[PDB]
């Protein structure tokens, strides 16, 4: 339509963490608009050119000392030293989540208000499992350092039928289990 | 207690 | 891509020319940790958690974005003046909790796809803005170097009152209403 | 690597001065500092890319400028007397390692009434030290200067000497109860005997000092002190 | 700040010049630097390392392993290396430098045979001053300042004269007065 012109430039300094401090990889990307065009992979020791718009900047990074040895040291500084607050914040922090059940014919099992993002959701009908009509969302981020997940099971409810939503979770010692019954 | 970093952004070659 | 178990953007950094804007940010696992306030110099935690134990010096913050400004005006020329291609933005509204009638709750409004990252996200309770209760994340990254965002808003849920969330992109023709 | 210009600076209460630097060759971010003995070394601000990118605590009367090939100035207006430091540039190719330079001397002063250039004179050897050790001690003298803005140098036939040569490290007042008080530097070349009994050998003891320049006002009756160079010299003896 | 050193401290020339630095409060993400100033000059950087050993052609840097402490190691002490040591931290991103007290190092050379004695210079023709020379005493002696107003004398001062591998120590003082004399103008 009448949309300004604009020109965006990015700059990503990730930390790629495996069986806990065990393993680390660090790898920076330098983005114009959305292309990235040079990145420091630790895993190599130098910057490379990932686009021909590039060469330039990874010629120039990798022939100033000051440049690699700061680059290459903050897989120390930034990647590991960070890592050892995570254990003790980000990775200890449990939400139990919250299971609900909701008629929708279509019956809806929420668990919402989670963290970490494991969960495990099944559905029984009179303690015996059902699976060929299971729909679930992926996992939907709220945003605010909790997780939601909503599956939904396709019913035709008889009488005396115990529909039961079993969730697991890491903060969980035991499955949460609800019930629902037709009216 | 103490102050963590980020990731330096390396000077592109225009002067 | 990078198998890993656990994934951390230390520095998540961000300048464009509309503006001119910038943004600096921490996440971990796709969550953000803190942003800086550019203009206030002022790290801005986001759980109390992290308020309690963690420290950042927000000058960190302005002193990378400044060399983005310079790398930006650096790989404008080299490209000869290439500019960003406007993407089609994804909308979704949802609530954070099964939504019973008399309890408070929040709902979400999730802007997907966010490219360049210049975007209005503001609801509507009928068919008149809300002000109260609204606020809104930063824009988090993406592994194809798009962005998206997410708008909240607290309500009391009633029987009369249908919202909408109005997002404004350079990527669309008319504002996007998504209704909820 | 680092140069700055100037060298050495007299002011008066009021007046502004515009100190520049020059950082090393392909760096980008230029700091600078203000060094005092009583609150050691302070921050003013850093700038990259022609834009100020780290501020300090001091009063919008201190600014600083970078321009396009990295070079930078800084202002300081209205000057007081507390302003009387060192103050530092110090260049680094982004946000790595700085390396100083030799920074700017600055002196602010209620009025320029109490500046002198000094006196130089040489002292030849003691015919005993020749006797008893075969070598020769020449001590030269600048003494009744103000500030300590000075720069001692011995040149022997025509070249600067570093050999065998000692200058006091710090000038010493010629009267320490007071606040105004000129100031005396010492210096000793040490030759050889034989080198010194020779007559063809000539040796000068220089003093660069800098004091007003062509700008400054002077109502004084004595000879303005502007930026001059005293020297002394000697024949060898045989 | 977060280091501190030892205000003073004397080294032999030509031998090896430790100097100690304590940080027990350093982060793993701060490195440390070393800088030196010689008096009238500006910093002068002279290394720095994060962890356990880095060395260049100046000096050598020791963090010890739980890096709570350093050493900068001088290898061969010169008279050039009187200066006032800084050890300082820094995060390496882009910010300013804080500096402490530092060590202020004093190269002192060994006089091998000392032959301390007192001499008065040639007067100028010009000035009304009789200088006397206090020379070739052993780097132990103490030069104090003149007791009297019209009495001036200068610190001890080394030269080397360095064709010949020979160092002395001197010091000068000077009057106008009308009966000064060079016996026992020093003390
Ligand atoms: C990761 O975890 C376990 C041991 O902790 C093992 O199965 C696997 O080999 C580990 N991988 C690496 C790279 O350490
Ligand atoms: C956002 O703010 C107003 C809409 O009221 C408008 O001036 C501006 O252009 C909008 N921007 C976008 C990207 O829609």
């Amino acid at each position: 339509r009448d949309s300004p012109e604009d020109f965006v430039y990015q700059f990503k300094g990730m930390c790629y963490f495996t069986n806990g401090t065990e393993r680390v990889r660090l790898v920076t990307r330098y983005i114009y608009n959305r292309e990235e065009y040079a990145r420091f992979d630790s895993d190599v020791g130098v910057y490379r050119a990932v686009t021909p718009l590039g060469p330039p900047a990874a010629e120039y990074w990798n022939s100033q000392k000051e440049v690699l040895e700061r680059t290459r040291a903050e897989l120390d500084t930034v990647c590991r030293h960070n890592y050892q607050l995570e254990l003790r914040t980000t990775l200890q922090r449990r939400v139990e989540p919250t299971v609900t059940i909701s008629p929708s014919n279509l019956l809806v099992c929420s668990v919402t208000d989670f963290y970490p993002a494991q969960i495990k959701v099944r559905w029984f009908r009179n303690d015996q499992e059902e699976t060929t009509g299971v729909v679930s969302t992926p996992l939907i981020r709220n945003g605010d350092w909790t997780f939601q997940i909503l599956v939904m099971l396709e019913m035709t409810p008889q009488r005396g039928d115990v529909y039961t939503c079993h969730v697991e979770h890491p903060s969980l010692q035991n499955p949460i289990i609800v019930e629902w019954r037709a009216q | 207690g103490q102050v963590e970093l980020g990731g330096g952004s390396s000077p592109e070659t225009c002067i | 891509d990078i198998v890993a178990d656990h994934v951390a953007s230390y520095g998540v950094n961000l300048y464009q020319s509309y503006g001119p804007s910038g943004q600096y940010s921490h996440e971990f696992d796709g969550d953000e940790e803190f942003y800086v306030d550019l203009e206030r110099k002022e790290t801005v935690w986001q759980l109390p958690l992290f308020r309690r134990f963690r420290r950042f010096d927000p000058q960190f913050a302005l002193t990378n974005i400044a060399v983005l400004k310079h790398n930006l005006n650096c790989v404008i020329k080299r490209s000869n003046s290439t500019a960003a291609t406007n993407e089609v933005p994804e909308v979704t509204v949802f609530s954070k909790s099964p939504v019973t009638l008399g309890q408070p709750n929040t709902l979400i409004c999730l802007v997907d796809n966010i490219f360049p990252p210049v975007v209005n996200i503001t609801w509507l309770s009928n068919g008149h803005s809300v002000t109260e209760g609204v606020s809104e994340t930063s824009f988090l990254s993406k592994s194809d170097h798009s962005f998206f965002k997410i708008s909240y808003l607290t309500f009391l849920p009633s029987a009369d009152e249908i919202y909408d969330c109005k997002v404004e992109h350079w990527g669309l023709d008319e504002p996007l209403l998504k209704h909820w | 690597g680092v140069t700055q210009t100037p060298r050495y600076l007299i002011k008066t209460r009021g007046q502004q001065v515009t100190l520049s630097c020059s950082p090393i060759s392909g760096h980008r971010s230029v700091s600078w500092y203000q060094q005092t003995p009583g609150q050691g070394l302070q921050f003013l601000f850093e700038y990259f890319s022609e834009t100020q990118r780290n501020k300090g605590n001091f009063p919008g009367r201190f600014s600083g400028r970078q321009f396009s090939n990295s070079r930078s100035e800084m202002n300081v207006s209205t000057l007081e007397l507390g302003d009387s430091a060192l103050y530092l540039c110090a260049s680094s190719l982004e946000r790595e390692t700085q390396y100083f330079g030799p920074g700017t001397r600055l002196l602010v002063l209620e009025d320029l009434k109490n500046v002198f250039p000094p006196e130089v004179a040489v002292f030849e050897p003691s015919e005993a030290e020749i006797s008893h050790t075969q070598k020769a001690t020449l001590v030269c003298l600048a003494t009744g200067f103000f500030p300590d803005h000075v720069e001692l140098s011995w040149w022997v036939n025509g070249k600067e000497v570093h050999s065998g040569v000692c200058t006091d490290p710090q000038p010493l007042k010629e009267q320490p109860a007071l606040n105004d008080s000129r100031y005396a530097l010492s210096s000793r070349l040490r030759v050889s005997a034989t080198f010194w009994q020779n007559p063809r050998n000539h040796f000068r003891c220089q003093v660069q000092f800098y004091g007003l320049s062509e700008n400054d006002e002077w109502t004084q009756d004595r000879a303005k002190p502007v930026t001059q160079i005293v020297s002394a010299e000697a024949w060898g003896r045989a | 700040m977060k280091t501190t050193q030892p205000p003073s401290m004397d080294c032999a020339e030509g031998r090896a010049a430790n100097l100690p630095c304590n940080h027990s409060t350093i982060s793993g993400n701060e490195y440390v630097y070393w800088y030196r100033q010689i008096h009238s000059q500006g910093p002068q950087y002279i290394i720095h390392g994060l962890k356990n050993n880095e060395t260049n052609e100046m000096a050598s840097l020791i963090i010890t392993e739980d890096r709570k402490s350093s050493t900068l190691i001088l290898p061969h002490a010169t008279l050039r290396d009187t200066a006032v040591y800084y050890c300082i931290v820094s995060h390496n991103a882009g910010n300013m430098l804080t500096f402490g007290g530092g060590t202020r190092l004093m190269v002192k050379p060994h006089i091998q045979n000392p032959d301390p004695a007192v001499y008065q210079l040639r007067d100028s023709k010009s000035s009304d001053k009789s200088v006397c020379l206090f020379t070739d005493f052993d780097s132990q002696t103490n030069v104090s300042q003149s007791k009297d107003s019209d009495v001036y004398i200068t610190d001890k001062c080394v030269l080397d004269m360095r064709s010949m591998d020979f160092k002395s120590n001197s010091a000068v003082a000077w009057s106008n007065k009308s009966d000064f004399a060079c016996a026992n103008a020093f003390n």
